[PDB]
């Protein structure tokens, strides 16, 4: 999920618009 | 823009400020 | 505890902190 | 809302927590 | 509620939104 | 004390309250 | 993205996790 | 400018960009 | 070093900066 | 007290320094 | 004051307190 | 230069002035 996506690894700032509502 | 990155409150900041009025979830198990 | 005043990206910070690894969803209107 | 109830007056922890997963 | 490690900036932030108006002492050599 | 109780290990939002004033 | 609404330490924040390992500048009027 | 901006009225993650290295 | 104006929590970053391994106190009134 | 100055006026780091333990 | 370990936003968070109005620059490629 | 005065090592409050404009 999102904590692997972005701190174990790195992500984007559009990554993370993938947990928008 | 980039890439880093954004673990724990420093990641819930970073929804907010992406997200902001849309709202957004954090589900960390996931 | 006691009552809180919360704008803006502190209102995200006080979710994170109580509902650690459960997460949240911040839902604002409109 | 939640949201708006914690700035434009104030909230508990407790009513934060229904907001967790 | 929940249990997490709650570090420098981090604990003074969780210790302001729990304590409040009544104060708080952050005293880290004890 | 709190940075052992609360940072090195964990502690609930209710250990916290030990160091309010 | 959505438009945002920042002021003092805020808009360092949000310059932080847009610039990234670039780094950015900030300088306010006066 | 845009520290201003941001603050009295709004602002976009593409404008503060410009603000990058 | 250069004057401050913070509220809340920004307060609490602000004190925990300047004391470091010393810590603080915080008293707001009432 | 220090905590209302720094907000409905301004204060230093070196009052703020003197809440230091 | 203090010596701490400063990185990230705590940085810029730092940075902004110390500088202020003066503006500053972050630039960790350097 | 910074990341490495300050984040890597440790600075005071004075080295970061150093960065003001
Ligand atoms: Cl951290
Ligand atoms: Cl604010
Ligand atoms: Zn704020
Ligand atoms: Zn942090």
């Amino acid at each position: 999920g999102i904590v692997e996506q972005c701190c174990t690894s790195i992500c984007s700032l559009y990554q993370l618009e993938n947990y928008c509502n | 823009f980039v890439n880093q990155h954004l673990c724990g409150s420093h990641l819930v900041e970073a929804l907010y400020l992406v997200c902001g009025e849309r709202g957004f979830f954090y589900t960390p198990k996931t």
